[PDB]
RNA sequence: AUUGGAUAUGCCAUAUAAAGCGCUUUCGAAGAGUCGAGUUGCAGCUCUAAAUGGGUGGUCAUCUAA
RNA sequence: UUGACCUCAAAUCAGGUAGGACUACGCGCUGAUAAGCGCAGGAAAAGAAAAUAACCAUGAUUCCCUCAGUAACGUGAAGCGGGAAAAGCUCAAAUUUGAAAUCUGGCAACAUUUCUUUUGUUGUCCGAGUUGUAAUUUCAA
């Protein structure tokens, strides 16, 4: 039959981050600072312990996807903070 | 016991965050003082206040 | 542990009782609303037709009849289906069309302030 | 507002900062007593987000629970909902644990009290169905214990049905 | 460092989300029966699961096993090595139970087997490349954790009319074969060029 | 499909050497196509797989001559067992009530006479 | 001793023997007395009219409506103080705040943990100052916990620049690596 | 039998006697007057709907109907509407009328202005004319409520008629 | 005699207001010791997330929990 | 000396509120479904998809017939289809900031009644509330 392109229901855009969004956590993930694991992997991630690294994130989080976005959650932290200090 | 890794917040942001246009009615009388107003003035005709 | 229908024609008549007490007081409109036509969803009943839910708001919005003013002249909508095909579309506009067309809402009086 | 911040803030348990108030507030909440009132919400975001408006009639109980078996979180809403006959049960949430106890707090509605009676959100907890709904299994926590959903994962047939004509 | 005490077969035994206590028990057998696997934890990635060469190279491993459960019906099998190589996806079903009363073999944990593979395997090279993937998925390494150096099971490879019938045997002293437990009708479905990716290189039909 | 000549070449990727020891590949093919066409025989496949497991044990336990490795296993080493305990326990008990009616079976087929 | 001062004097110590962290460390060390006596004088002019005298004002508004005269065409925009953690948070992200003052006394202390942060980031200067009652009673309330000036008129913006530069040359530029080290410990 | 039951039977105080249940009796017509007068009550109700012209349902009837006597192109469906369906029995006729003329007087809403709104679109008008409404959103003035450059003519249609 | 929703009509109302839908050179916030993995009898214990993300089903389809 | 605020108390303070009985039918708890424990109503639970489907798609929940003794593993569904009934929605998360626009309570007037027994409006004074009460919005947007 003759089909039509729908439009995308308001709803299938939940997952997507606004600008207000980011700027709320990005505050909140410094002011709140860092677990008692996540110290662990910040400094294995300073002296490339990176196969250790991994190793332990999937043994805490559970899930490589979860152990893969510490990493370039972390890692991103290191970075702006040699500009910092 | 480390020191405050303030990675983030060590600059200053210049731009303000929400976008969305400053409404209208931060520019004129405040409208829900006057609805409250014709309350009261309504009172005065049925001389309750 | 048995299930025994001794009642079932009682149901039957207490279901049109209520059916004529429905009617009592919409006396001069129908005592269901119109639901539009749907294909089912298997490769079995594909070539079927039968009513649905509501009408999408597409299905509405090209019929004339916004989402506020339809549940108020009795047209279910459905937030939930929507047109994937023009057919899906040309046979359910002729169905409000036909409905309009039918249909006389007694008017209403107003509170316009005076004076 | 504070409540976007208060809400991911909430949510890194472990770090630093959330770290530091739950040991604090595990000292003061365990020489207190095993349930007492509170008098503002420890998450007053949390509490604001499950139906907690800040007017009168809406109390915040708070309650340890030994940890080691009916979910921990219902019977802080049953057990709370026993020391106040009076008040309804509308959430309960988590706020602070430790090696042996969690700590939840709890949002009760009078419904005798003419502010919850005039006001047609909460009006609905008045009507006399909703006694005790935390005995009942009908609240946040009872409803996803007894797995009261929708999805093919949560005598109606063991009567034979023996109709008239057959 | 990067390699120390190093064993040439290292596997990985990941499940998927869905398989029975009797579809778990055969997994948890060849986790007995491969010394030379590490089992981790589930994968939610169900269906993406090119991402699992990472997985491989976080652990170091050679092997691969994906035993992917069907639609929560049915039980599959895949598995492929390290650097792209073959992954041979198949599929598993009427299998031996490894807990019941009815296997009476007598087999060490860690013992080196010996493999039988059978020559209808070596006709076709598209068995013959599977027939030496076998040949380096079953048998454990030279130096193997936890292994024993005697052989206390024998591996028997059928390809029973398309499909390869596993044969654990355990032999007693006279070579007196008794099935030790593990047997299942392992038909192939087809084969990916590289690390559970690239091109389809057959489909079996 | 069936690229046969890509599979010899994944063969050759995937080509284990021929110099490594048969007690190092720890394996043992049957020299013979062994082939038991008997598909509605399971008991004929399964004698046919032991006859060339036994052909491959006696091969293999000649190529660990070779290899001068222990082929038997020592009956004191009390090492991990393939087989669970207290599985192997029931096995044991299991075969218990079949004995008993096979004892029941000769002596009542002896008790017809 | 009663049931319960024992423990009103030792969550008094407690806060003081453990550790604190950086982002919590800050609220103890304060505006000092001086500083913090003419913020509330530059406030007091700017406070809220009292709910009593709005009404006040608004009958005296609605009476000359009910004749036929009107102020709403000569009414200039009004000024006071801004209050509440809500509506403050608002008016420090959209850059409109000019002075935030952060209350030391914030039961549960996420509620304004973020604020010393937000207010470093936004280039909002900032002050945290005792007793969030001492702000109640600029506003009209019981506890306040924040309060912010985003537009004093044209009589004080001269008396705020100076303010302000005692605020920033006082808390600020002092403070400034108690705020990044762990306080406690005593 | 009961232990409830047993008591007001074998005392002395009758039975709380409500008669309250007789079939046949369908339920007279309220909310609307013209078809209580051309109903009639012992006919069911689908027998009332399609006599006097209407319908129970707009969709399918699941059942098979009572026989009393031996009876004897998407274009062009989004835009035509079929017709009015006119009326027969006169009944269906007589809802028309009273759904018209009741709409004739409830018809004008025209709105004339208060004092104030008339004097503010009445200062404004004196200003700058009577056509250039675009603008009236950019006075400082006089625009003190900031209305819109719709608003205004909306007022201006009401300022006239 | 109490009571129902209506019909017409009288008086009040305060409307400086509120609402439907075009039109957008603009914006569009979405629920955590929860999800999830490991593991003992949907609960217990250990651990503990993310924003086109997350869930359930065949790269796609469909949904938007706490 | 004094004053706020937080917390905690006391009162035969003002006004309210909770137990207990029936338990056919409802919903939970553990449990050899039975018994025991707990909790409501005229119905209750359920409920407007973190649902199916693989189609030319269906569209909250409930219930009946069927699917069907079928798939799946002696136990035993569910989708589709056919019926009865169909009604949708409300918050949290965006600043009312040109104005806490919100509400309980005390007193006094005005009514009003299934009712002198009921239920409200208006005026006024505290009090609650800026650690957020109203307007607005709930992704269908």
């Amino acid at each position: 039959l003759t089909k039509r392109q729908l439009p995308e229901r308001p709803s299938r855009r939940k997952g997507h981050l606004s600008k207000r969004t980011a700027f709320v956590r990005s505050i909140v993930r410094e002011v709140a600072g860092f677990a008692p694991y996540e110290r662990r992997v910040m400094e294995l991630i300073r002296n490339s312990q990176d196969k250790r690294a991994r190793k332990l994130a999937k043994k805490r989080l559970g899930t490589l996807k979860r152990a893969k976005g510490k990493i370039e959650e972390l890692t991103s932290v290191i970075q702006s903070s040699r500009l910092a200090h | 016991y480390p020191d405050y890794d303030d990675f983030f917040t060590n600059t200053v942001r210049e731009t303000p965050l929400s976008s969305a246009p400053e409404p209208k009615r931060r520019f004129a009388p405040s409208k829900h003082e006057q609805k409250r107003i014709l309350q009261l003035a309504y009172a005065i005709r049925k001389g309750r206040i | 542990y048995v299930k025994t229908w001794f009642n079932q024609p009682g149901r039957k008549l207490r279901r049109r009782q209520a059916r004529q007490t429905k009617a009592a007081k919409i006396a001069p409109r129908p005592v269901e609303a119109i639901r539009p036509a749907v294909k089912p969803p298997t490769i079995r009943y594909n070539m079927k037709v039968r009513a649905g839910r509501g009408f999408t708001l597409e299905e509405l919005k090209a019929a004339g009849v916004s989402r506020r003013v339809a549940s108020t002249i009795g047209i279910p909508v459905d937030h939930r289906r929507r047109n994937r095909s023009e057919e899906s579309l040309q046979r359910n506009v002729e169905r409000i069309k036909v409905y309009l067309a039918h249909l006389i809402v007694f008017p209403r009086k107003a509170g316009q302030p005076k004076k | 507002g504070a409540y976007k911040y208060l809400e991911e803030l909430a949510k890194k348990k472990q770090s630093d900062v959330n770290l530091f108030l739950s040991r604090v507030r595990a000292w003061e909440y365990r020489q207190m007593n095993v349930i007492h009132r509170a008098s503002r919400p420890s998450r007053p975001d949390k509490a604001r987000r499950l139906g907690y408006k800040a007017k009168q009639g809406y109390v915040i109980y708070r309650i340890r629970v030994r940890r080691g078996q009916r979910s921990a979180r219902c019977t802080a809403e049953e057990r709370v909902g026993r020391y106040c006959s009076n008040l309804r049960v509308l959430n309960s949430y988590w706020v602070n644990q430790d090696a042996t106890y969690k700590f939840f707090e709890v949002i009760l509605v009078d419904p005798s009290h003419k502010a919850i009676r005039r006001d047609p959100r909460i009006n609905w907890i008045v009507n006399p169905v909703h006694k005790h709904r935390e005995s009942r299994g009908l609240t946040s926590i009872g409803k996803k214990s007894r797995g009261i959903g929708k999805g093919h994962r949560f005598l109606r047939h063991n009567t034979l049905s023996l109709r008239r004509y057959r | 460092s990067a390699g120390f005490v190093p064993i040439k077969q290292k596997v990985l035994v990941l499940s998927s989300r869905g398989v029975t206590y009797r579809q778990r028990h055969l997994l948890n057998d060849l986790v007995s029966m491969m010394p030379h696997s590490k089992k981790d934890s589930k994968l939610d990635s169900k269906d993406r699961l090119y991402q699992l060469n990472e997985l491989a190279e976080l652990y170091n491993c050679n092997n691969i096993f994906f035993f992917e459960s069907r639609r929560r019906e049915d039980l599959y099998l895949h598995i492929a090595r390290a650097p792209n190589g073959p992954t041979v996806k198949f599929h598993v079903e009427n299998l031996h139970t490894m807990d019941e009363l009815n296997m009476t073999g007598n087999a060490l944990k860690g013992s080196r087997p010996i493999l039988s593979f059978d020559k209808t395997f070596d006709t076709a090279p598209h068995l013959k490349v599977v027939k030496e993937l076998l040949q380096q998925t079953f048998g454990i390494p030279k130096g193997a954790r936890r292994s024993k150096p005697f052989i206390d099971r024998v591996c028997t490879l059928t390809i029973a009319d398309g499909k390869i019938w596993f044969r654990n045997y355990e032999i007693r002293e006279n070579v007196t074969l008794i099935e030790i437990g593990p047997r299942f009708v392992m038909t192939i479905i087809n084969i990916l060029e590289g690390s559970f990716g690239g091109p389809v290189i057959y489909k079996n039909d | 499909i069936n690229n046969t000549v890509a599979l010899e070449n994944i063969y050759e990727r995937i080509k284990y050497p021929d110099d490594i020891s048969f007690v190092e590949n720890q394996a043992v093919t049957t020299k013979e196509p062994i082939i038991i066409e008997n598909v509605e025989d399971d008991l004929a496949r399964e004698l046919a797989f032991y006859k060339q497991g036994v052909s491959s044990v006696k091969a293999a336990f000649a190529k660990l001559r070779e290899a001068n490795v222990l082929i038997s296993r020592p009956h004191d080493y009390f090492a991990e067992m393939l087989k669970s305990d207290d599985h192997m326990e029931k096995v044991r008990q299991e075969l218990i009530k079949e004995a008993t009616a096979k004892k029941l079976s000769q002596q009542a087929k002896k008790q017809r006479e | 001793w009663p049931e319960y001062i024992r423990l009103q004097r030792r969550r008094k110590i407690l806060n003081l023997r453990l550790k604190v962290p950086p982002a919590i460390a800050q609220f103890q060390k304060t505006l000092d007395k001086n500083t913090a006596t003419q913020v509330f004088k530059l406030l007091n002019k700017y406070r809220p009219e009292t709910a009593a005298e709005k009404k006040q004002r608004l009958v005296a508004e609605a009476e000359a409506v009910a004749n036929g005269k009107s102020a709403q065409d000569v009414s200039k925009k009004p000024y006071n103080v801004k209050y509440g953690l809500n509506h403050v948070v608002a008016l420090i992200e959209a850059k409109k705040a000019k002075l935030v003052l952060i209350a030391s006394d914030v039961d549960p202390i996420e509620l304004v943990v973020f604020l010393p942060a937000l207010c470093k980031k936004m280039g909002v200067p900032y002050a945290i100052v005792k007793n969030k009652a001492r702000l109640g009673t600029v506003i009209h309330q019981k506890t306040a916990a924040v309060l912010a000036v985003t537009e004093v008129r044209e009589e004080d913006k001269n008396e705020l620049a100076s303010i302000v530069s005692a605020v920033d040359a006082n808390f600020s530029a002092k403070y400034d690596e108690s705020r990044r080290k762990w306080g406690g410990g005593i | 039998a009961n232990p409830r039951q047993r008591n007001k039977q074998r005392s002395g105080k009758p039975r709380l006697t409500r008669r309250n249940a007789n079939k046949k009796a369908k339920a007279k017509i309220y909310g609307n007057f013209v078809i209580q007068q051309n109903w009639d009550k012992h006919a069911t109700l689908r027998q009332n709907y399609a006599r006097l012209g209407l319908l129970a349902t707009p969709n399918y009837v699941t059942g098979g109907v009572e026989k009393l006597y031996p009876d004897p192109t998407l274009d062009d469906v989004l835009d035509k509407e079929i017709s009015i369906a006119p009326a027969k029995t006169e009944v269906v006729r007589q809802l028309e009328e009273e759904a018209v003329k009741k709409a004739a007087r409830q018809s004008n809403k025209m709105l004339p202005l208060s004092a104030f709104e008339h004097a503010y679109i009445q200062r404004l008008i004196n200003k700058y004319g009577t056509e250039d409404f675009e603008s009236m959103a950019k006075d400082v003035k006089l625009n003190s409520k900031l209305f819109n450059g719709s608003k205004l003519k909306n007022l201006y249609i009401r300022m006239k008629a």
